[PDB]
RNA sequence: GCGCUGCUGCAGUUGAAACGCCCGUAGUUGGCCCCCCGCCGCCACGAGGAAACGGGAGCGCUCCAGGCAGGCCCGUUGGAC
RNA sequence: GAAGGCCGGGGGCUAGAAGGCGAUCAGACACCACCGUAUUCCCGGCCGUAAACGGUGCCGCCCCGCGGCCGGCGCGCGCGUCCCGCCGGCCGCCCAGGGAAACCGGGAGGCUCCGGGCUCUGGGGGGAGUAUGGCCGCAAGGCUGAAACUUGAAGGCAUUG
């Protein structure tokens, strides 16, 4: 039977989308079915971060931060709980 | 009202029919309701007890619209404008 | 000890305010008490039977949990047809549930004549259908002397409805008992909300009851 | 592309009817759709009916008043024996009693009750009742 | 008819104020909508609905089998008053599934009409209605689901001062239409009552 | 039996089954409108042309399967259609 | 007409069928590590297949309600890239209705109350997409496409363990 209605993937008014590469296990993967996260953080983790200041030089110095973009495949974002396995009713649950 | 070849009747009775939809009302539609309107004295105020009696079917209820159904059939019936 | 209503409807059935089962159809008013069909039949007109009794299992952690489903009818062989089930651990117990529910529902069925009317209706109104799983059932009407053409479980129902002439058709998977009596037992249900040109005749409607 | 005018006009009717509306429209203004609903209005089904000039292809307005169960057409138009049409009308119709099935003859538009009167067939529009 | 004391009352009472969403089956009751989103109801077609639904319930011989639910906490008070004076049923609170289907529950009945204050906290009692053949009255604001209601009241539900005249304004049709009080007094009783009052 | 060959009257998301997509000839199907003329189809009637079989009016081979006989004062006895 | 593959010429960094080598293993010529040929890129030309999927043919009519986005147009005002509409397109939820059900509801609705037009496919499971012929192709292979024999179940959606 089928089990989403979406197929497992966002895919609309198309035929092909552009494919990327697991991040963990390089596997290939298309563009509109990987799993996406947005993170920003800091190089020098929270609790050195008073130290540095410290040590630091400049007056007013920022730390400057890191911006990446993760992308895992299904099977990896489930291994590292970055999704978990949901009942039948939660599945149509959208919210973060 | 069937007749025979006598013209008696031999139905075991005659239902009722909604008054808006002009349908039939089943023995099980449980839905089914009937409501009465109060006539008023000439001065007002007051009840004559001469009561204005409607059904409507379950089908046109959970289809919505009775209302405005009821509206028409008042003013049809009635001077409430 | 005695039969003490439990509604406004019994109360006022055990008064003898009400004086027959067709003023209650009239108005679709829901039956919850069996003593009600006993004061309208107090000489036991209507007739019973049991259609099938089949076992039903679940399995569980130690061996299976077994139980007993059955399907029963009763109906006084003139415009009167009801149909019910019962389950429970025992035969005994879910037969007579099966028949207790079977009482609870009961409804009107509507007949007619096919060409030449001549004394009593014979037959169904027109062409009837219902619908209950896979199975579908049509109901034809016929001719004054060409008995009840169908199998012998849907004609117990037509029997028991009080019908003498009739032409049937089955379609689906048969075989399932269920849901052939109950796609016969839809199709009489729908029988009497039918509209038809003779009761076009438009009434007033009436402020008692 | 649209074909049969009469098959969407009853069409349209009947779901109409089903959520219990009082008046319809209907693109085509044809001759036939013209004489069917003369027979219906006449028969006690669907009551007045106004025809709106457009000059490409006028509309019709139609009042509904209940009654009407079902109403279709017979795509390929059949050829009827006078003699042969019993069967079809156990076929079709519900009963013997009520139902009106349309015939078009070289005496005009009538009821299959009209032709078997005068003992003569033709070809088969639609029905309703 | 409608009477300056009345408008003036609705006026400062908010109760012609609805909501931004709109349906299609309540557009004849709105007058206008505000440049915020607010939509405005108008009060003579309110005014008159209440009217209609005090001599359907004035029709009602015994006023015991009129049925009153408001899961509201903000309108307890007001339908407490109502059945006080109407001399009428009351159901506040959780409604229990059963009251009306099951004969076996303590506080089973079998009402002639029901009342409610809006069909999103009370439609659960609205389908036990509907399997007892049982007609239904309600306050609907802007935005509502007919789903076997009969009857609707087009006003703002969320409010105590609109919930508390509302009642008030009913209990006093249903009064003078009975007889007890004429038209052209006051009622004795003031709405002040009808509505919740903090501590 | 069988609506498991489906004209009446099957199925085609998941049971067996919508060609990967477009163009396109034979083929099939084709909006509305003219009041009376001619032609094709169509409907009704009629002629003409073998019986038996089949349907069917009448006749008591003791009934019947059958046959067209048979009674007295028989339609010109009948064997119609 | 994807990818892979083939013919003739170019070019030659990444990855990488075949192949080799180190581990793991009872064995491991596989999964893991490393090296690495054809190929992957360009031109000209063949092949003509995919879960080539929305597993749902094309044209056409009616159809509860709510909401989002895209393009164009118009209306109103307090002029904001405001809110009120129209056309077309891509989507989500859903009342009726339908269905074996999962579910569909911009139909899988209007169908045993069983007739809008055109085309194609299927008739228990295997043997078998096999044999034998025909056509196309450099080839790999593609289109078309049986029988004997065998067998009593194979399958779909869902429920409890
Ligand atoms: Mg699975
Ligand atoms: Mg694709
Ligand atoms: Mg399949
Ligand atoms: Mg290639
Ligand atoms: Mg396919
Ligand atoms: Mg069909
Ligand atoms: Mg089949
Ligand atoms: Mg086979
Ligand atoms: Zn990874």
């Amino acid at each position: 039977p089928v089990k989403r209605r979406n197929n497992g993937r966002s895919k609309y008014n198309c035929g092909h989308t552009n494919i990327v590469r697991c991040q963990n296990c390089h596997r290939c993967v298309p563009k509109d079915k990987v799993i996406k996260r947005f993170t920003i953080r800091n190089i020098v983790d929270n609790t050195i971060a008073d130290d540095v200041l410290n040590a630091c030089v400049i007056q007013g110095f920022a730390i400057p931060k890191l911006y990446n973009k993760v992308q895992y495949c299904v099977s990896c974002s489930i291994h590292n709980h970055i999704v978990r396995v949901r009942s039948r009713e939660d599945r149509k649950i959208r919210t973060p | 009202g069937m007749k025979n070849s006598s013209g008696v009747v031999v139905d075991a009775y005659i239902p009722r029919k909604c008054s808006a939809t002009n349908r039939l009302i089943g023995p099980k539609d449980h839905a089914a309701v009937q409501l009465s309107v109060a006539r008023v004295n000439d001065k007002g105020k007051m009840i004559e007890n001469n009561y204005v009696t409607f059904a409507f079917c379950g089908a046109i209820r959970s289809r919505g619209g009775v209302d405005s159904a009821f509206m028409l059939l008042a003013q049809e019936h009635g001077l409430m404008e | 000890e005695e039969w003490h209503p439990s509604t406004k409807l019994g109360r006022l059935v055990k008064a003898g305010k009400i004086e027959s089962l067709y003023d209650i159809f009239k108005y679709s008013l829901p039956i919850k008490e069996t003593e009600i069909i006993d004061y309208f039949f107090p000489k036991s007109e209507l007739a019973e039977e049991v259609c099938n009794i089949m076992s039903v299992q679940k399995q569980t952690t130690a061996g299976q949990r077994t139980r007993f489903r059955a399907h029963v009818i009763v109906g006084n062989r003139d415009g009167f047809i009801g149909y019910g089930a019962g389950v429970s651990k025992e035969v005994a117990n879910a037969i007579k549930k099966a028949a207790k529910n079977a009482r609870l529902n009961i409804v009107p069925v509507r007949r007619g004549f096919w060409g030449g009317k001549l004394g009593d209706p014979h037959t169904v109104s027109s062409k009837l259908s219902g619908k209950c799983g896979s199975v579908r059932v049509r109901l034809i009407p016929a001719p004054r002397g060409a008995g009840i053409v169908a199998s012998p479980t849907v004609a117990k129902v037509l029997e028991f409805a009080g019908v003498s002439d009739v032409f049937t058709r089955q379609s689906g998977h048969s075989r399932t008992l269920m849901n052939s009596v109950g796609a016969v037992y839809n199709a009489l249900k729908s029988s009497y909300s039918i509209l038809t040109p003779d009761l076009w005749k438009k009434e007033q409607l009436d402020h008692v009851q | 592309v649209r074909i049969n005018v009469l098959r969407d006009a009853l069409k349209s009717i009947c779901n109409a009817q089903r959520i219990g509306k009082k008046q319809v429209i209907v693109r085509p203004s044809s001759k036939v759709i013209i004489e069917f609903l003369q027979l219906m209005q006449k028969n006690g089904y669907i009551s007045d009916f106004a025809v709106v000039d457009n000059h490409r292809s006028n509309r019709i307005v139609v009042n509904l008043i209940g009654r009407l169960n079902k109403a279709g057409v017979i795509s390929p138009r059949f050829d009827i024996p006078a003699n042969d049409i019993e069967k079809w009308v156990v076929n079709l119709l519900p009963s013997r009693l009520f139902g009106h099935i349309i015939l078009t003859t070289s005496q005009g538009i009538m009821d299959h009750i009209e032709a078997q009167h005068r003992q003569i067939g033709g070809k088969v529009i639609g029905y309703f009742y | 008819q409608l009477k300056e004391a009345d408008v003036k009352k609705m006026l400062v009472a908010t109760t012609h104020l609805g909501v931004r969403n709109i349906d299609r089956r309540m557009q004849f009751y709105i007058f206008d909508r505000q440049k915020d989103g607010t939509f405005v109801f108008n009060l003579q077609k309110v005014w008159a609905k209440i009217v209609f639904a005090a001599r359907i319930l004035v029709t009602i011989d015994d006023p015991a089998e009129i049925a009153v639910v408001a899961n509201r906490p903000d309108a307890q008070r007001a339908i407490l008053k109502f059945c006080k004076y109407t001399h009428a049923t009351a159901f506040p609170g959780r409604f229990i599934p059963g009251n009306f289907t099951n004969r076996m529950n303590p506080n089973y009945c079998e009402p002639r009409l029901l009342l409610v204050n809006d069909p999103v906290v009370d439609r659960q009692a609205i389908l036990e209605a509907s399997y007892v053949n049982i007609p239904t009255i309600s306050l609907c604001n802007s935005d509502a689901n007919l789903k076997f209601i009969d009857v609707a009241i087009p006003c703002n539900n969320k409010t105590p001062m609109s919930i508390g005249l509302i009642y008030w304004l009913l209990a006093r049709e249903v009064l003078r239409l009975k007889g007890s009080i004429s038209r052209t007094e006051e009622w004795d009783v003031k709405p002040d009552l009808f509505v919740a009052l903090p501590e």
